[PDB]
């Protein structure tokens, strides 16, 4: 009296890894309903210990934990969204200019002139709405001019 | 070169802005001298066990606040619950949260500090029988005997498939939870390297402590005997098993359920390594695999409650037809060995199965459920310089968890595209890498092919 | 979506799903039709019957056999029985499958294009195939190499296969299968003279066939022990009605494999066909079918045919070379199961045919791309 | 690292690292494909065959043999054999080892162009080398003066050697060799008339000639005792099926070297072939070769040769002086051998060609660089 729990058409004695896709296939349907949510983890040590990092299987797993190539996948979007104010709290210095603070230039138009002296793309950077974007590489330049020209 | 300073203290590995990966390894590595914890990249925190003590837990972040959205508060796992619940609260469809490899020590306490925060949300929902994480311990140790296996990597790492979920009927304090049932792997009970060892419950009760029941398992204490059994590593030398018998039984007694059946139950798993004896002899004249007359049917046929010559006449020539019907002989000796490791593999499966059921009937509540939040233990790959198929099937099942990961990022950063008002020049991810699984996959499956063939 | 068999070899037809391990339900294609003026006019008079609804319904009915000698006589006929088949037992549209047929080898091409081009046309269905009888014996056997001896309601066989490929110059193929035999069987009957001739009377022959026959071990020592005893001879009911027994009669039967001259013809016979047949085929080869023998089917379900057939190939065979035969339990339904290992492989997708060829090319098609 | 050699005299085919005593493993150089549309749909489809493999699989493929006369018929194919030997037997990549091809002598120079050609350009290999078969033989059989004759499966040779250099002139080169003498066999053995023609069957023909063949010592007095006796008449089977028993057909067979009637040339034959060439070189040499003569592979397997030889040596020879020959046991082997004796010594780093000289001027290298 086990055996009732014991016991109770797509197949029959076959499928059998593709079986084993099924049950994978109804849960992943079913997470599709879902709004998913992460977490990667990490032995970063030799051990659990206070003891100090072991790197090489934290590369593996950090290679095994997608934020790494999802970053490969993500660098290409530009990925990247940097609010006016701050920004242009740094970055006025080269245009060495004045026109009233408020909006007789936006940051879109600030940028327009600081990009008129240093740059025309959409690859290093393209404009948004309140927030501003750029290559990776493009905020590293950017600081690189301001201590270039800040020393000078 | 390099990312400076301003980059340098920043929160997010997600906000980048140098791509090769030393830059992130290394800075995280800087956290992690400045023991600084939680690191951030997709939209979503990133988790390391820091091994030693610190009061992350004290409610004085906890409760004092709900924080924030993820710009506007210091990253804390603590953030990604608390927004889930305000997304969903108004949204009002389920979400679930998702936690991976970390095999072992952390990867679980920080599953049981993951529910301790979920009593966090039900101290914020409401407020005015064991403990509803002592509830999910009450599962742990068996569970865990129960599918934990063994990795050359690793020590006890579990290959089953478990999925947490978590039901409200409320949003008051909190309502209750769901583990449930999902990718379980047969195929260790086939095959083991001599290095490596069975699923725990086998190689657990296997040791010698209950004096009654290994006779009454009519088994012997050796595991040596059991072939099918012995294919493995012969103990790990220090996992104590004379204790972890003794964890068994209270968990079992905890059941609230009854003796004779769970006695019956472990002792199904007793037949099932018996199963590895039975061994079949072929005919002059004749094709056909042909008995081992042998005690062990008798034990089976004993604990079973069936006779052992009805097996023999009705099983070992198989009789199917209806709408008339007919019988079936001859079997080979491999179409016989494969057949009973498949019945027996499947019974462990319906145990498992069966375990759901009571379970969580003492986790089961009238309580009504509406909506549900989840927890997933595993995505789980591992490397070995040596591997065999459902290894990397599972790991298969874990670039398709990134399929998934990736579509529906790929939807969302074009919704911020949107967001302040650019267009988008990127394509699925989902697909991009979908097609390195379809390479794995056609309607012409890889696997599909091969156990085909 | 999911795929779908036909068996037609006849007798009984046997339909069921890829990977199902046995057809779902099984039909004799008897068809049969009024014989008498329908004289309760509350009747609804449905003028054609088929299956177990006209094996019940016989006795007013009278029956057409819609296959000779394999050959399928009257297509509009198999097209009620198909139709009924589908819907009745299957619940299935065309649409819902691939569809896989099941043919006699080395017999006329008509047979191939019109049940395609009614199937692709009447019914209108994914992808078709027309597979040879031996090669699903073969899969279901699970030895690549071998020859099969399928003699069933239909056309009788032999094919050596070697292992990946055909020999039809090999192959030979019989019209002796058990339903002429049966009608023999009544030439044979009246020496008692219990006498009766209708289809319906024929087929009730049949479970006499299944009940009462057994193979003869030795022809000459068999009718010595005719002489001596009634152990030979055994007690059998009408299927309603007389009590009636029966003697040599039995076992004379299945000898007509053996010897047809009881109705006479001359081929020497299954296994000396056999033999001949190998020797036309090439010498080295030999050794592994004297090793792999298969035998299925209609006929072969009676006891002791291998045997019989051992020790004629041990009469023909030089002794010293070993030889065994093959004789699953399963034999009857073996070909549509190996019909489901066909199905199975994701090969015929490459394979199958499909509308648009029929489109754009006629049944020619077939001939060519199919064996 | 190691050098490896190739033996490519025809047969079954030899090769093997420098200093092992004999070649790891030996293939026919047997070609095949199928013959038969495939209809095991299970089967994966393999188009071409070779080595054992294939000589289990003979039946439905039908072979192609890719050196006539000691030619080598077909270059893709030879490609197709050499690359499956090294992955398959060898595990070796064409970087691995120097190389070292062995070859009929005074053949056409193609031969030597596009097998190096092609082992440079599609193989890439440190080194290579070319050597003519008689200069192995000496070195494996140690007198560094002589005369070799070796009939291979292919080419039938006679090269004088004298002690450190070639008489090119001296040389006689002769296709008899034993297959041709086999396929003669049929034409022999349709006098009992069990008989068969096909590739596979005329090979079955070499396990007769391992097993049955003996020397006549005397043609006369051999059909004299024909006449009495029938211990002259052997009994055999049928790699598989009948029991088959031959009379002086077995002995008749080698005599076609004595006298190529039977198969009808004029070349007065080996041992006449021998002494002219002998009689060509000069005068005062001559006692060592009566000393020194030296037998080897596929023919010379046969027992008695060299007695014949030696009695036909002393009718030619004035009977004064000293005669003998050798006949070592492992001549088959021997070219091999010798190989990998030649292999040994460090003068061929100086003497190999290498990658370099193939790239700075053609095949033409060769035929001023090797012999
Ligand atoms: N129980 C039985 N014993 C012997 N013969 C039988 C039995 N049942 C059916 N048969 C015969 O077997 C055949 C069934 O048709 P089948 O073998 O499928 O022919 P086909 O090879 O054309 O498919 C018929 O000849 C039928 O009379
Ligand atoms: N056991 C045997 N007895 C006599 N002849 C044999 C035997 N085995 C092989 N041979 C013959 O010896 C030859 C083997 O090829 P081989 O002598 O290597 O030729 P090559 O000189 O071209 O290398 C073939 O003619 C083959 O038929």
């Amino acid at each position: 009296k086990t055996l009732a729990f014991l016991f109770s058409k797509g197949s029959s004695f076959q499928t059998v890894s593709a079986l084993f896709r099924e049950n994978l296939n109804k849960l992943m349907t079913n997470l599709k309903s879902t709004h998913p949510h992460f977490v990667r983890c990490l032995i970063p040590n030799e051990t659990k210990t206070p003891g100090a990092m072991e790197h090489e299987l934290v590369l593996h797993q950090l290679r095994c934990n997608g934020v790494l190539e999802g970053i490969r996948i993500c660098r290409k979007g530009f990925p990247s969204r940097i609010l006016y104010a701050d920004f242009k709290q740094r970055y006025k210095v080269l245009n060495a200019s004045a026109i009233p603070e408020g909006q007789f230039i936006d940051s879109k138009k600030a940028s327009e002139k600081l990009l008129g002296s240093i740059d025309i793309d959409h690859t290093q950077y393209k404009f948004g709405h309140t927030k501003v974007f750029f290559k990776a590489g493009l905020l590293g330049t950017l600081e690189e001019m301001r201590d270039e020209k800040l020393a000078q | 070169s390099m990312n400076p300073p301003k980059y340098d203290k920043i929160e997010d590995m997600a906000m980048m802005t140098h791509l090769h990966e030393p830059a992130v390894l290394y800075n995280l590595k800087e956290r992690y001298a400045a023991w600084m914890i939680y690191t951030y990249s997709g939209l979503f925190c990133v988790t390391v066990n820091p091994y030693k003590w610190l009061p992350v837990y004290n409610p004085e972040v906890v409760a004092a606040y709900r924080g924030k959205k993820r710009q506007e508060a210091p990253p804390h796992i603590f953030s990604i619950s608390d927004n889930a619940y305000q997304f969903m609260l108004t949204d009002r469809e389920n979400q679930s949260i998702l936690i991976t490899g970390e095999s072992g020590a952390g990867k679980t306490v920080n599953t049981k500090r993951v529910i301790q925060y979920f009593a966090t949300i039900a101290v914020t929902g409401d407020k005015k029988q064991g403990t509803l994480e002592d509830q999910i311990i009450s599962a742990n140790p068996l569970l865990e005997a129960f599918g934990n296996a063994k990795t050359v990597r690793n020590d006890n790492s579990s290959r089953f498939g478990k999925f947490i979920r978590i039901h409200f009927g409320a949003t008051g304090k909190l309502a209750s939870a769901d583990i449930e049932t999902y990718l379980l792997e047969k195929s260790r009970v086939t095959f083991q390297l001599k290095a490596e060892r069975s699923y725990h419950i086998f190689y657990q009760i296997m040791s010698n402590k209950k004096p009654e029941l290994i006779e009454m398992l009519l088994i012997t204490t050796n595991p040596y005997d059991f072939a099918y059994v012995s294919q493995g590593e012969i103990t790990v030398p220090s996992i104590d098993d004379q204790e972890e018998l003794m964890a068994t039984d209270t968990a079992v007694d905890i059941l609230g359920f009854s003796a004779d059946e769970k006695v019956a139950i472990y002792k199904l798993t007793g037949a099932v390594m018996h199963y590895g004896n039975m061994k079949f002899k072929q005919k002059q004249r004749e094709e056909q695999a042909e008995p081992d007359g042998t005690e062990v049917a008798d034990k089976a046929a004993y604990l079973t409650s069936l006779n052992s010559a009805d097996l023999l006449k009705a099983l070992c020539y198989p009789r199917v037809k209806v709408g008339n019907e007919y019988v079936t002989k001859g079997q080979t000796v491999q179409q016989v060995y494969n057949s009973v490791g498949a019945l027996a593999k499947s019974m462990y499966e319906k145990m498992f199965l069966w375990m759901v059921t009571r379970i969580n009937q003492q986790l089961d509540t009238k309580q009504p459920r509406q909506y549900f939040i989840g927890v997933l233990d595993i995505a789980g790959f591992e490397i070995f310089d040596f591997n065999t198929l459902e290894q990397l099937c599972i790991n298969f099942t874990n670039e398709k968890l990134q399929q998934f990961f990736n579509h529906h990022m790929f939807v969302l950063e074009q919704e911020e595209y949107k967001k302040e008002g650019i267009d988008w020049e990127f394509i699925d991810f989902g697909m991009d890498l979908a097609a390195c699984i379809e390479l794995i996959e056609k309607p012409m499956g890889i696997f599909s092919i091969l156990e085909e063939e | 979506t999911t795929a779908l068999v036909c068996d037609n070899g006849s007798g009984l037809v046997k339909a069921g799903f890829a990977g199902d391990d046995a057809p779902r339900a099984v039909f004799p294609s008897i068809v049969g039709r009024p014989r008498h003026q329908g004289v309760m006019v509350g009747m609804g008079q449905k003028d054609s019957y088929v299956g177990d609804e006209a094996q019940s319904k016989r006795g007013i009915l009278t029956l057409k056999y819609p296959i000779e000698h394999g050959i399928i006589t009257n297509w509009d006929d198999m097209e009620k029985i198909w139709h009924h088949t589908f819907y009745n037992e299957l619940r299935v549209a065309p649409e819902e499958h691939p569809t896989l047929l099941t043919e006699a080898p080395l017999n006329p091409k008509a047979n191939r294009e019109k049940m395609t081009q009614i199937m692709f046309e009447t019914f209108n269905v994914p992808a078709m195939y027309v597979a040879i009888q031996a090669v699903l014996s073969l899969y279901a056997s699970g030895r690549t190499t071998g020859i099969v001896l399928d003699s069933g309601d239909g056309v009788t066989h032999n094919v050596p296969i070697y292992e990946g490929y055909a020999l039809p110059h090999a192959i030979m193929r019989l019209d002796l299968a058990g339903r002429d035999l049966t009608d023999y069987l009544m030439k044979i009957l009246t020496e008692r003279g219990y006498s009766f001739v209708t289809t319906a009377e024929r087929e009730i022959v049949r479970d006499i066939k299944e009940k009462l026959c057994y193979v003869a071990l030795d022809f000459e020592n068999e009718m010595a022990t005719a002489a001596s005893s009634s152990s030979l001879e055994k007690s059998y009911e009408l299927p309603d009605g007389q009590v009636i027994t029966i003697g040599n009669e039995r076992f004379r039967c299945p000898e007509t494999l053996f010897q047809p001259s009881f109705i006479g013809m001359e081929s020497a016979g299954i296994h000396e066909t056999t033999y001949n047949s190998i020797m036309k085929c090439d010498i080295d080869i030999r050794k592994d079918l004297y090793a792999n023998n298969v035998m299925s089917g209609g006929t072969t379900m009676y006891p002791g045919i291998a045997d019989r057939m051992q020790k004629e190939i041990t009469a023909l065979a030089p002794s010293t070379m070993k030889i065994k035969i093959i004789a699953p339990p399963e034999r009857k339904y073996s070909v549509w199961i190996g019909g489901s290992i066909l199905a199975s492989l994701s090969t015929f997708q490459q394979m199958w045919i499909t509308k648009q060829e029929y489109d754009e090319a006629g049944p020619s098609i077939v001939h060519r791309k199919c064996f």
